[PDB]
């Protein structure tokens, strides 16, 4: 329950950029939608958005320069495909989706 | 569960990603609330797409 294996403050760590990186893929959309309009508050909105367009270009992966590309990368192909109902990592976000 | 519950078992593909750069996200989000509430299963397609990630293949 702290080693490793579990670690709460890394589990906190990929959550926190898996999910900014979902608000921002969408946001970069609504910003383009009107031009660079400042509507937005996100803390790394303009972090993600600056990876987000470097990663729809970038063919480095795995080698690539970019310390939050080749991360984002691999953090979003976990949540398109995870289904657990008690995944440490996407409990957050499977609880942010839920009907309730 | 004494008091609170255990940690979970980390998922091991992302045990991988080196989370150092991650720290200045660390007190930055809402896990949350910034999921537009629909469903889980539909990540498949509403987060992110090839094009997106430049897919090799
Ligand atoms: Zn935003
Ligand atoms: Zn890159
Ligand atoms: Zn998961």
């Amino acid at each position: 329950a702290t080693g490793p294996t579990a670690d709460p403050e890394k589990r906190k760590l990929i959550q926190q950029q898996l999910v900014l990186l979902l608000h921002a893929h969408k946001c970069q959309r609504r910003e383009q939608a009107n031009g660079e309009v400042r509507a937005c508050s996100l803390p790394h909105c303009r972090t993600m958005k600056n990876v987000l367009n470097h990663m729809t270009h970038c063919q480095a992966g795995k080698a690539c320069q970019v310390a939050h590309c080749a991360s984002s990368r691999q953090i979003i192909s976990h949540w398109k495909n995870c289904t657990r109902h008690d995944c440490p990592v996407c409990l957050p976000l499977k609880n942010a989706s839920d009907k309730r | 569960g004494s008091h609170m519950v255990p940690e979970p078992d980390l998922p091991h593909d992302l045990r991988h990603l080196n989370t150092e750069p991650m720290e200045i996200f660390r007190n930055s989000v809402k896990i949350e609330e910034i999921m537009p509430n629909g469903d889980p299963l539909l990540a498949g397609q509403n987060t992110v797409d090839e094009v997106y990630v430049s897919r090799p293949s």
